[PDB]
């Protein structure tokens, strides 16, 4: 699907969840 | 999920609960990958050592949920199965190699704030993200400990482990269709999937396009959150050929 | 321990 992986209550509103940054910081 | 936290509302809108018709109970986790297809672990449906063999009509899929036990009116959707597809080379006799199954819903589910599909990885995303030390996220309503059920969906972030450490942690024969994740005893932090989390997703958020991808399926583990042991996950990308075939030739 | 689901889902 076109829209997969984009959560309505987070990415679609440019809101981050409380721990997604932990994942990003591990992607070195 | 051991040593996790309560999920936020809408944090995992691809999370699916596999639910028994009678007696009514959780059987497993699962994930939504389009408006009519759900991904889970083969052992959720077929596991002869435990006399487990479920058919379409034994089961329902519940989507959009947060609460484990509650019927979440106006929010969850409950869907019937049209057909179950298990990997033809799923190895239930030895080590759960190719622990993967697809379920086709009787009718499409309506997407919503709480219901939305996850992406499946292409080769380049898989190559970039499936690296030792990179963290993914696992969700489920399974046990909080190996002896204890949560009120709501739980979440835990865990680092992928290098293949030699995975192998040296167990006597089971590990294959290329699996990966393991979890903290080492030396690392401090902990957490793990557990019974009832089976078939649920291990996801990563791609830093290239900011989409969530399902890289693994909760498959097996020896105890839960034991020092020196790691949870094992079906490697979704490795089995993509089969997934595509099934959806292409049955959708 | 599970809230009963609406009868129509069987
Ligand atoms: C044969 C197999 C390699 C070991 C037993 C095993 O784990 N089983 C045999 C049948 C299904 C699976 C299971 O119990 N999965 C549930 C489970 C257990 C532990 C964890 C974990 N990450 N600790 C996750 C899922
Ligand atoms: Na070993
Ligand atoms: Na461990």
């Amino acid at each position: 699907e076109a829209d997969c992986g984009l959560r309505p209550l987070f990415e679609k509103k440019s809101l981050e969840d409380k721990t997604e940054r932990e994942l990003l910081e591990s992607y070195i | 999920i051991v040593e996790g936290s309560d999920a936020e509302i809408g944090m995992s809108p691809w999370q699916v609960m596999l639910f028994r018709k009678s007696p009514q109970e959780l059987l497993c986790g699962a994930s939504l990958i389009s408006d009519r297809w759900v991904l889970t672990a083969a052992h959720c449906l077929l596991y002869p050592p435990w006399d487990k063999n479920f058919t379409e009509n034994d089961l329902l899929v519940r989507i959009g949920k947060h609460s484990r036990t509650r019927y979440e009116r106006n929010i969850e959707k409950i869907s019937m199965l049209e057909k179950i597809y298990i990997h033809p080379r799923y190895n239930w006799r030895e080590n759960l190699d190719r622990d993967i199954a697809l379920m086709k819903l009787k009718k499409p589910v309506a997407f919503s704030d709480y219901i939305h599909p996850v992406c499946l990885p292409d080769r380049e995303t898989a190559a970039s993200l499936l690296q030792a030390g990179y963290k993914g996220r696992v969700t489920g309503w399974g046990n909080l400990k190996e002896t204890g059920q949560p009120s709501v969906l739980q979440v835990v972030n865990l680092p992928i482990v290098e293949r030699p450490v995975c192998k040296d942690s167990t006597r089971i024969r590990i294959t290329d269709n699996m990966f393991c994740a979890g903290y080492k005893p030396d690392e401090g932090k902990r957490g793990d999937a557990c019974e009832g989390d089976s078939g649920g997703p291990f996801v990563m958020k791609s830093p290239f396009n900011n989409r969530w991808y399902q890289m693994g399926i909760v498959s097996w583990g020896e105890g839960c959150d034991r020092d020196g042991k790691y949870g094992f996950y079906t490697h979704v990308f490795r089995l993509k050929k089969w997934i595509q075939k099934v959806i292409d030739q049955f959708g | 321990d599970f809230e009963e689901i609406p009868e129509e889902y069987l």
